[PDB]
RNA sequence: UGAUUCUCGGAAUC
C-alpha cells in the first residue's frame, strides 16, 4: 500500500538568502512545505528520502524582483488509501454511530450499520463500547478494516470501512 | 506599416535573422553580420587606377634590380634579393591581390571604390605611426615571412560566424570575404614598408587592432532589427520637403503597396 | 532579379533625396517582402495574412475581424511576437530579454 | 521537354501529369529567345542533392518552413526544373560582403 | 500589484487557445441566471434584483459580496453570467462563413460534397493549412448543387461507385439583413423560394461529421462549426460595463447594460408567443428582433444600415466599437496607455548642462518620484531624506514597510517620527543624476527617446543640451517634451547602459554621427579658427580655466 | 522534450563575448539584488550604490549569474559571467 | 507551490472520464504500473509494505541526523522511544502525522531484520505479482488462500491456492518474534 | 501622459525589454488574475482568504494559477468572451517548436 | 501623423 513517488517542487527564494549556504535553506524550506502536506493527488506526504542528493539544478532569476526559482526535483515515501483496499490500525474514538479506526496518519471511521448485527453499542460502557457474543471491541482494540470510500479534503483524508465480511473483525 | 511589418524581426544567438515565426529572413543581418554603428566609407585601392600604376604600387620581385624593395627600407633587405622561396610567398601574394582587382571590378561594376566597411584601417595605422615614433628614415626590421605570414593570419581570427563544420565555416569565407580585400590592400607587403615605414613592433600591433576592432563591429545577438530597419527608412521620409518620372512619396506609397497600375512605367532599354 | 529591382527602386526613392541610408535597412525590408514567394505588399493586405499570431496581425487595420476568425479556426499563438507580450504584459524576448539568468549556486561558494 | 511555336490546345496539355515516375515540361519558343539567366539583374542559382539539403537544415536548425521560397512558376524555376520540396542555393555579388549565400526552398 | 496575498503560484502566459463558446460551457461558467430585464430596485428599495447585473455576478456600491468572493470591486474581476435565449440566432460576425459553410454541405444528411472521390478535391485536401483548406473547398463545392449519391471512382467512367445518399437538390444561397435564403431549382421550371430558419441550419451543422469539422477549417475540441450559432449568450460582469452613480438618486448605466436590456425584452416577448396565442408568423417578426439586438450589440456598423440607434440618436457603441484600431482597447488601451511617474513642460535650450544631462525644474523634481529600498547603504541619506518632509527640494513623500501600507510623509501625525526598517522603501524626490528617459513626439527614431541625467533647477523648463537637439528634431519656439522616471534597479540599467545619450553619439541608419555642433557654437568655432584670430593672455586665461579638464597647462 | 535542449558546455557556438543586452540586464538585475539586500562578493571599497557595486562585481567577475542563450528552435547554450568576455 | 510530478499529460479541456478507485489494481492514473523516474527512466511502481516502510522511512530519517550535523561544525515498546528522539531532531515536530505514521508503522510492523525484510521481498518477487499485491501480502497476516484471496481480491486467478499456500507458510516463518 | 504606439516602438528598438514591460504595467494597469488551470479562463472563483480556489464547469480546486497582466488586457478577454469568444491563457508550452 | 491643451461634437498647438 504505502508509494514512493517521484516527485518535484517549485520555490520561489528571494536574494536575501543568495548566500553561499543557500542550497540549505533551499532544501530546510523543501521539508518546511512538503513533509506534512496531503493531496487528493499524492495522498500522504510522509518523508523525503535521500536528504544528501536532492536535486536543485539551476534556479532561474524572475524578472521584476531578485527572487530565484528552482524546480527543486525529490523522491519521498507517501500513502494515500483506497476503496476496496484492505488494512487494519488502532481504533481511537467511538460512539453510538460507531467507532473510528486509525491507520497510519489517516483515519477511518465505521458505521453501526456497516458491522455485524450481533454486534450491538454499549453506552454505559466504561470506556465506550461495542460487545458481541465473543468479541468485544473498545479505545486500544486493534481491528482489520476493509477501506469502502474515501473523501479528500484540506490536507487530511478520511474514508470509511466494512467488517461485515469475512476475515475482518479483531485479532 | 513598415514597423508593423518588421516588429518581430531580430537577430538571433546564431546570427540569422529572422521573426516571431523563426523563418530565416536573412541569414546574416545584413549579408555581413556587422552593427551598422561601427562603419566608415573607406576605400578599395585595389580597384580604382591604371594596370601600369598597379604594378608600380603592388609589385614586389625579389629576382630583379629595379623590382626589388630598396635595402634601406627592409634591414634584411640586401641579403634577401634573388632569394627563390621567398619569391614564391612573394608571388603568391600578388596573384591574390590581382584575384581580388577581378573580384571587386564584380561586384561593384561602377568603379566605384568607396563603400562602408567595419574597423578603420586608415586611421588604425595613422595611430600606430605616431605611437611608437616611426622616423621615415631607418630601415624596417620585419621579415618577408613576417609580414605576408601575419597577414594571412589575421584573417584566420576575423570571425563572424563560429560553426563547427563546412556549411557554416563556409558562409565565414563569404561574409567577411570583401573586408578582406580590403585589408590585403593596406597590408600588402609594398605598401607596408614604403609606404608606411612600420616596425616588427608598430605591425604586430595594427594586427592586433584590426582584430579586436572587427570582433567588437559585429551585430549583437539581441538587436532588434527589424524595428531599426524600419524606423531608419520610415524617418527620412518625413524629412521629405517637395528626369520626369514619380518623385518620392507619393512613389514610395506606390511600391509598398506592390501596385499594379504605376504613374510612371517606364523601361531603359540598352 | 526582381528583389534587385524592389531595392533599386526604393534605394532611389531615398537617394532622390539626397539623403543616405545604410543598405542593410533597405535590403532587410526588401527581403521581408520577397521571402514568402514573390511580391508580399506591407497592407492590410499582404504581410497581415501571414503565419503571425493572431494577436499580432490583430494590432493593426482588422482587429475585430481578425479575432473572430482566429476562434472560429481555434488558433494557437506562440507568444514570440513582439505584440503579444506587451498585451500580457510580460517581458518580451528582445535585447534584455533574449535570454535567460541564472544563479549558479556551483559559484556561488567559491566566492567568499 | 516540348516546344510549342504559338500554342498547345488545352484538350492536350491535360496528358502531362499522367505517366509517374517520368516528368514532362512545356515551354514556348518566344519565351526561351533570350535566355533570363544571362541577365545582370539574376544572380545564379544552384539544386540541391537530398543530402546537402538535409544538411543545410540541420545545420540551421531549420523546419522546412521556415526557408525563404520559390515560385514552382518562377521564371528560373523551371529553367532548372524544380520540384515541389527542392532547394536551391542563391548565390550573389553584395556591396557590404564579395558574396552572400541564401537558399530558396520550393512551394 | 493587485494586493493581497494569494497562495496560488503564478506563471507567465505562454499561449493562447482561441475558440468559440459551447452553449454548455457558457452555463458551467455562469454564476448567475439573468431572467429580468431590470437594473434593480426592489420596488425602488436600492440594491439589485436577483434579476441584470448582480444575481449572484460581480457588484457596485463598494460592497464586499461578491457570492462571499468578497474583495469588494478592486480584486474582483467580472463574474459572467448567461441568458438562455428563446431561438437560435447568428453571430453577426460569422454569418459569411455560417453562409459559406451552408454552400460547402449539404441538408437534410449533412455531409461533404466532394470526396476522396473527385479528384480536384483530393488536392484541397493536403493543403495542411486551416485557411487555405477551407479557402479552397468552398472554391470547388460551392458549385455541386446536388448531393451524389454515385459517382464515377479511380476506375471506369462507366462503373458507379457508391456513397452517402440523397441527392436532394442544394439551394445556391445569398444574404439579405441578418437572415439566409436560397432557390432550389426542379425540372420539367420556375425556382422556389424560402427562409433557412436558424434552427434548421444549427441543426445541420450539429450533424456534419466529426472528421468533416476537420477538412474543413475547424476544430472538434474548441470551435466546432455548431458554435457560431448562438444557444446560451454569456453576460458580461459589471466592470465590463460598469455603471456611473451620481451620488445616490441618480442612474447611470453603461450602453452595454442597455442592449442587454433590449436582448433581454425581445427574448421575453417571443416566449410569450410561443406558449401562447401563436399567431405564427407574427412572431418572426419578434424574432427576427432578437436576431436583431444580439446583432447590434456585437456589432452595430453593418451593411443593412438600421443603426438601432439608442433614444437620443446616439449610434450606441458595439463591442466591435470598443476593441477596433485607434483609441480601441487593442490600438489604445494595451499597445499604448497613460503611464504614471511622467512630466510634460516647454524646453530651453542652455550650453552649460553635459551634453547626457537635462534640467529638471524643482516643481517637478517635488512631485516625481523614485522607490529606493532601505540598505544599510542610505539607511542614514534615506531617514534624512524622510524627516525632510515633501516639500523641501531634496526629500521625499511616501515611505511603504513591509506590511504592505503607504504612509503618507505629508499628514501622517508621525511624519517627524519613523526610524526606517531594512527592507523598507521610502519613495524619494528624483534627485540630481537619476537617469531618466526625455522624448519628443511624434517618435519615430531610436533617437527621439534618450536617457539623460537628471539637473535639478530653479524655472519651469526642460532645460536640455542644445547638440542633442536635432536628435529629438526639436526647437523651442513653445516646444514641449516628455520625461519618463525608471523605477526598478534594473529599468535605470536598461535606461543608463542602452539608451543613454552619450550611447546615441553614432547613429545605425547612416552608420554616421547623428549630433554635432550648430548655431552659436558653430559659427563662433569658425570665426575663432582663422589664422587672422588672435587672442591676448588675460583672456585665452579665462578661456582656459573654462575647459573643466585643462591640465593646468598654458 | 529535454536535457536533449540543453546544448553540451562543448560544442557550443554563440559568441565568446557578452552582448550590451547581456551586460546590461546582468548589470541590472544584481544591482536590482545588491539591493534588494542580497549578498556582496567584493569588497566595497566604500560604495554604497548598487549599479555601482555590480559593475565592480562585473568588474572581478565574481557575479555568480549563468546566461541562458536560447536558440531560434528552442535548444539553449549556457554561459557564465565568468567565462564570456567583457570587452564593449 | 503545491508538487508536481514526473510525467506531462496533455490535459486538453474536456478533463471528464476521471475513473473509479478499487483494488481492481485500477489506482489513480498517478500509480500506474508503469510511471517515470527523474532520471527519464521507465521504472516500476514501488510498494511498500509495512515495517519494510518503517525501515526505508527509519533509515533516511537516520542518515539525515547525520548530514545534519557535518554541516553542524561549520524491542517493540523500546523503539517507541528511540524512534520518538530521532524524530525531534531530524522532523518539523509539527508533522504530526510521521509520528503517528512511525507508531503505527513501528507496532504493526511484522519484521525487524533488514535481512528478513529482504528475503520477504525476494521471496514474494518471483511471482509476478502487481506491486500492490505483493505490498499487501508482506503486511497482513494471512493463513488461507481463502483468507488472502479474499482480502486481496485482484489476486483470485493470478496463482494457485497451494501456491499461494506455501508462501503463506513461508512468510509466518520469516516472520520475526516479539 | 501618454506611452502611446510610437513610444513603444522606440523602446523596443531600443532593447530596453525590462522597462518597456514596465511601463505598460507598473506604471499603468498591473493586475492579477486567477485562471484554470484547464479551461484557459478567468472563471475561477478565488476566495483568497480561506484559500478555497474553485472553478465549477471545467470543475477545480487544484489546478489553478495566478497571472500578472494589465487590467485592459484583462477586459479585451472579458469583451471577446461576450462576443461568444474564447481566449485562453495556458502557463505551458505544448506546440513546442 | 503623432501628441497636448482646451470645452460627445468643436478649438488650439508643433
Ligand atoms: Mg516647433
Ligand atoms: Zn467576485
Ligand atoms: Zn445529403
Ligand atoms: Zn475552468
Amino acid at each position: 500500500m504505502f508509494f514512493i513517488k517521484d516527485l518535484s517542487l517549485n520555490i520561489t527564494l528571494h536574494p536575501s538568502f543568495f548566500g553561499p549556504r543557500m542550497k540549505q535553506y533551499l532544501k530546510t524550506k523543501l521539508l518546511e512545505e512538503v513533509e506534512g502536506s496531503c493531496t487528493g493527488k499524492f495522498g500522504y506526504i510522509l518523508c523525503v528520502l535521500d536528504y544528501d542528493n536532492i536535486d536543485i539544478q539551476r534556479g532561474r532569476i524572475l524578472p521584476t524582483d531578485g527572487s530565484a526559482e528552482f524546480n527543486v526535483k525529490y523522491r519521498a515515501v507517501v500513502f494515500k488509501p483506497f476503496k476496496g483496499e484492505v488494512v487494519d490500525g488502532t481504533v481511537v474514538s467511538c460512539s453510538q454511530h460507531g467507532f473510528e479506526v486509525q491507520v497510519g496518519p489517516m483515519k477511518v471511521f465505521v458505521t453501526k450499520h456497516l458491522m455485524p448485527q450481533d454486534l450491538t453499542f454499549n453506552a454505559g460502557s466504561n470506556p465506550p463500547s461495542y460487545q458481541s457474543s465473543e468479541d468485544v471491541i473498545t479505545i486500544k482494540s486493534r481491528i482489520r478494516v476493509k477501506i469502502e470510500g474515501c473523501i479528500s479534503q484540506v490536507s487530511s483524508i478520511h474514508a470509511i470501512g466494512s467488517i461485515k465480511e469475512d476475515y475482518l473483525g479483531a485479532i | 506599416r513598415l514597423v508593423k511589418a518588421l516588429e518581430d524581426i531580430m537577430v538571433h544567438y546564431d546570427n540569422t535573422t529572422r521573426n516571431s515565426l523563426g523563418n530565416v529572413i536573412q541569414f546574416i543581418y545584413g549579408e555581413d553580420g556587422m552593427d551598422a554603428a561601427h562603419i566608415e566609407k573607406q576605400s578599395l585601392d585595389t580597384i580604382g587606377g591604371s594596370d601600369a600604376a598597379f604594378e608600380k604600387r603592388y609589385r614586389v620581385d625579389l629576382l630583379n634590380t629595379d623590382h626589388t624593395l630598396d635595402p634601406s627600407l627592409l634591414e634584411s633587405g640586401s641579403e634577401i634579393l634573388g632569394d627563390l622561396k621567398l619569391q614564391v610567398l612573394l608571388d603568391e601574394e600578388y596573384k591574390q591581390l590581382v584575384k581580388d582587382r577581378k573580384f571587386l571590378r564584380e561586384v561593384f561594376v561602377d568603379g566605384e571604390a568607396n563603400w562602408p566597411l567595419p574597423v578603420n584601417i586608415r586611421r588604425i595605422i595613422q595611430n600606430a605611426q605616431q605611437t611608437f615614433h616611426i622616423d621615415h628614415t631607418k630601415p624596417s626590421d620585419l621579415t618577408i615571412k613576417d609580414i605576408v605570414l601575419g597577414v594571412k593570419d589575421l584573417q584566420e581570427n576575423l570571425l563572424v560566424l563560429r560553426g563547427k563544420n563546412e556549411i557554416i565555416q563556409n558562409a565565414q569565407r563569404d561574409a567577411v570575404t570583401l573586408f578582406c580585400c580590403l585589408l590585403r590592400s593596406r597590408l600588402a607587403t609594398r605598401r607596408v614598408l614604403q609606404e608606411y615605414r612600420l616596425t616588427k613592433q608598430a605591425f604586430d600591433w595594427v594586427l592586433s587592432n584590426i582584430e579586436a576592432q572587427f570582433l567588437r563591429s559585429v551585430v549583437h545577438p539581441g538587436e532588434m532589427v527589424g524595428v531599426l530597419a524600419a524606423q531608419s527608412i520610415g524617418e527620412p521620409a518625413t524629412q521629405m520637403t517637395l528626369k520626369k518620372v514619380t518623385s518620392g512619396v507619393p512613389r514610395l506609397k506606390e511600391i509598398l503597396n506592390v501596385a499594379k497600375n504605376m504613374k510612371t512605367p517606364s523601361l531603359t532599354v540598352y | 532579379a526582381g528583389r534587385a529591382a524592389l531595392y533599386k527602386e526604393v534605394y532611389n526613392v531615398i537617394a532622390s533625396d539626397g539623403s543616405y541610408v545604410n543598405y542593410r535597412h533597405m535590403a532587410l525590408l526588401v527581403d521581408v517582402m520577397t521571402t514568402q514567394g514573390g511580391l508580399t505588399s506591407v497592407t492590410r493586405h499582404g504581410f497581415n495574412r501571414s503565419n503571425t499570431g493572431a494577436l499580432m496581425r490583430c494590432s493593426f487595420e482588422e482587429t475585430v475581424e481578425i479575432l473572430f476568425e482566429a476562434g472560429a479556426s481555434a488558433e494557437l499563438d506562440d507568444c514570440r511576437g513582439v505584440s503579444e507580450n506587451v498585451i500580457l504584459g510580460q517581458m518580451a524576448p528582445i535585447g534584455t530579454g533574449a535570454f535567460d539568468v541564472m544563479i549558479d549556486e556551483e559559484s556561488l561558494v567559491k566566492y567568499m | 521537354i516540348f516546344v510549342y511555336q504559338n500554342n498547345i490546345t488545352p484538350s492536350a496539355m491535360k496528358l502531362v501529369p499522367s505517366i509517374p515516375p517520368a516528368t514532362i515540361e512545356t515551354f514556348n519558343e518566344a519565351a526561351l529567345v533570350v535566355n533570363i539567366t544571362h541577365h545582370e539583374l539574376v544572380p545564379k542559382h544552384i539544386r540541391l542533392s537530398s543530402d546537402e539539403k538535409r544538411e543545410l537544415l540541420k545545420r540551421y536548425r531549420l523546419k522546412e518552413s521556415q526557408l525563404p521560397r520559390i515560385q514552382r512558376a518562377d521564371p528560373v524555376a523551371l529553367y532548372l526544373g524544380l520540384k515541389r520540396g527542392e532547394v536551391v542555393k542563391i548565390i550573389r555579388k553584395s556591396e557590404t560582403s564579395g558574396r552572400y549565400a541564401s537558399y530558396r526552398i520550393c512551394m | 500589484v493587485g494586493q493581497q496575498y494569494s497562495s496560488a503560484p503564478l506563471r507567465t502566459v505562454k499561449e493562447v487557445q482561441f475558440g468559440l463558446f459551447s452553449p454548455e460551457e457558457v452555463r458551467a461558467i455562469s454564476v448567475a441566471k439573468i431572467r429580468f430585464p431590470e437594473t434593480m430596485d426592489e420596488t425602488q428599495t436600492r440594491a439589485k434584483i436577483g434579476g441584470l447585473n448582480d444575481p449572484r455576478l460581480g457588484s457596485i456600491d463598494r460592497n464586499l459580496k461578491c457570492q462571499t468572493c468578497q474583495e469588494g470591486m478592486n480584486e474582483c474581476p467580472g463574474h459572467f453570467g448567461h441568458i438562455d435565449l428563446a431561438k437560435p440566432v447568428f453571430h453577426v460576425g460569422f454569418i459569411a462563413k455560417i453562409k459559406k459553410v451552408c454552400e460547402c454541405v449539404c441538408m437534410h444528411c449533412g455531409k461533404l460534397l466532394l470526396d476522396e472521390h473527385n479528384e480536384l478535391m483530393r488536392q484541397a485536401l493536403a493543403i495542411k493549412d486551416s485557411k487555405k483548406r477551407f479557402a479552397a473547398i468552398w472554391t470547388l463545392c460551392k458549385t455541386k448543387m446536388v448531393c451524389e449519391t454515385d459517382v464515377p471512382s479511380e476506375d471506369d467512367p462507366t462503373q458507379l461507385v457508391s456513397r452517402g445518399g440523397c441527392g436532394n437538390t442544394q439551394p445556391t444561397i445569398r444574404k439579405d439583413g441578418l437572415k439566409l435564403v436560397g432557390s432550389w431549382k426542379k425540372d420539367r421550371d420556375e425556382p422556389e423560394l424560402r427562409v433557412l430558419s436558424t434552427e434548421e441550419i444549427l441543426n445541420i451543422f450539429k450533424h456534419i461529421s466529426v472528421k468533416d469539422f476537420t477538412s474543413l477549417g475547424f476544430n472538434e475540441v474548441f470551435s466546432r462549426p455548431e458554435w457560431m450559432i448562438l444557444t446560451c449568450l454569456p453576460v458580461p460582469p459589471p466592470p465590463v460595463r460598469p455603471s456611473i452613480s451620481f451620488n445616490e438618486s441618480q442612474r447611470g448605466e453603461d450602453d452595454l447594460t442597455f442592449k442587454l436590456a433590449d436582448i433581454l425584452k425581445a427574448n421575453i416577448s417571443l416566449e410569450t408567443l410561443e406558449h401562447n396565442g401563436a399567431p405564427h408568423h407574427a412572431i418572426e417578426e419578434a424574432e427576427s428582433l432578437l436576431q436583431f439586438h444580439v446583432a447590434t450589440y456585437m456589432d452595430n456598423d453593418i451593411a443593412g444600415q438600421p443603426q438601432a440607434l439608442q433614444k437620443s440618436g446616439r449610434p450606441v457603441k458595439s463591442i466591435r466599437a470598443r476593441l477596433k484600431g485607434k483609441e480601441g482597447r487593442i490600438r489604445g488601451n494595451l499597445m499604448g496607455k497613460r503611464v504614471d511617474f511622467s512630466a510634460r513642460t516647454v524646453i530651453s535650450g542652455d550650453p552649460n548642462l553635459e551634453l547626457d544631462q537635462v534640467g529638471v525644474p524643482k516643481s517637478i523634481a517635488k512631485t516625481l518620484t523614485y522607490p529606493e529600498v532601505v540598505t544599510p547603504y542610505n539607511i542614514d541619506r534615506l531617514t534624512q531624506l524622510v524627516r525632510n518632509g515633501p516639500n523641501e527640494h531634496p526629500g521625499a513623500k511616501y515611505v511603504i514597510r513591509d506590511s504592505g501600507d503607504r504612509i503618507d510623509l505629508r499628514y501622517s501625525k508621525r511624519a517627524g517620527d519613523i526610524q526606517l526598517q531594512y527592507g523598507w522603501k521610502v519613495e524619494r524626490h528624483i534627485m540630481d543624476n537619476d537617469p531618466v528617459l526625455f522624448n519628443r513626439q511624434p517618435s519615430l527614431h531610436k533617437m527621439s527617446m534618450m536617457a539623460h541625467r537628471v539637473k535639478v533647477i530653479p524655472y519651469s523648463t526642460f532645460r536640455l543640451n542644445l547638440s542633442v537637439t536635432s536628435p529629438y528634431n526639436a526647437d523651442f519656439d513653445g516646444d514641449e517634451m516628455n520625461l519618463h522616471v525608471p523605477q526598478s534597479e534594473e529599468t535605470r540599467a536598461e535606461l543608463s547602459q542602452l539608451c543613454a545619450v552619450p550611447l546615441q553619439i553614432v547613429s545605425p541608419q547612416s552608420n554616421k554621427p547623428c549630433m554635432g555642433i550648430v548655431q552659436d557654437t558653430l559659427c563662433g568655432i569658425r570665426k575663432l579658427t582663422l589664422r587672422d584670430t588672435f587672442i591676448e593672455l588675460d583672456q585665452v586665461l579665462n578661456m582656459l580655466y573654462w575647459v573643466p579638464d585643462w591640465d593646468g597647462v598654458i | 522534450t529535454l536535457k536533449e535542449k540543453a546544448i553540451p558546455k562543448d560544442q557550443r557556438a554563440t559568441t565568446p563575448y557578452m552582448t550590451k543586452y547581456e551586460r546590461a540586464r546582468i548589470l541590472g538585475t544584481r544591482a536590482l539584488q545588491i539591493s534588494m539586500n542580497a549578498p556582496v562578493f567584493v569588497d566595497l571599497e566604500g560604495e554604497t550604490d548598487p549599479l555601482r557595486i555590480a559593475m565592480k562585481e562585473l568588474a572581478e567577475k565574481k557575479i555568480p549569474l549563468v546566461i541562458r542563450r536560447y536558440l531560434p528552435d528552442g535548444s539553449f547554450e549556457d554561459w557564465s559571467v565568468e567565462e564570456l568576455i567583457v570587452d564593449l | 507551490v503545491s508538487t508536481s510530478t514526473f510525467q506531462t499529460r496533455r490535459r486538453r479541456l474536456k478533463k471528464v472520464e476521471e475513473e473509479e478507485n478499487a483494488a481492481t489494481l485500477q489506482l489513480g492514473q498517478e500509480f500506474q504500473l508503469k510511471q517515470i523516474n527523474h532520471q527519464g527512466e521507465e521504472e516500476e511502481l514501488i510498494a511498500l509494505n509495512l515495517s519494510e516502510a518503517r525501515l526505508v522511512i527509519k533509515e533516511a530519517l537516520v542518515e539525515r541526523r547525520r548530514a545534519f550535523k557535518r554541516s553542524q561544525k561549520k524491542t517493540r515498546e523500546k523503539e517507541l522511544e528511540s524512534i520518538d528522539v530521532l524524530l525531534e531532531q531530524t522532523t518539523g515536530g509539527n508533522n504530526k502525522d510521521l509520528k503517528n505514521t512511525m507508531q503505527y508503522l513501528t507496532n504493526f510492523s511484522r519484521f525487524r531484520d533488514q535481512e528478513t525484510v529482504g528475503a520477504v521481498i525476494q521471496l514474494l518477487k518471483s511471482t509476478g505479482l502487481h506491486p500492490f499485491e505483493v505490498a499487501q501480502l508482506g503486511s497482513l497476516a494471512c493463513d488461507t488462500a481463502d483468507e488472502a484471496k479474499t482480502l486481496i481480491p485482484s489476486l483470485n486467478n493470478k496463482i494457485s491456492d497451494d501456491e499461494l499456500e506455501r508462501i503463506l507458510k513461508e512468510l509466518s516463518n520469516l516472520e520475526t518474534l516479539y | 501622459l501618454r506611452f502611446g504606439e510610437m513610444e513603444r516602438d522606440c523602446m523596443i528598438a531600443h532593447g530596453a525589454a525590462s522597462f518597456l514591460k514596465e511601463r505598460l504595467m507598473e506604471a499603468s494597469d498591473a493586475f492579477r488574475v486567477h485562471i484554470c488551470g484547464i479551461c484557459g479562463l478567468m472563471t475561477v472563483i478565488a476566495k483568497l482568504n480561506h484559500n478555497q480556489f474553485e472553478c465549477k464547469g471545467c470543475d477545480n480546486k487544484i489546478d489553478i494559477y495566478q497571472i500578472h497582466i494589465p487590467y485592459a488586457a484583462k477586459l479585451l478577454f472579458q469583451e471577446l468572451m461576450a462576443m461568444n469568444i474564447t481566449p485562453r491563457l495556458y502557463t505551458d508550452r505544448s506546440r513546442d517548436f
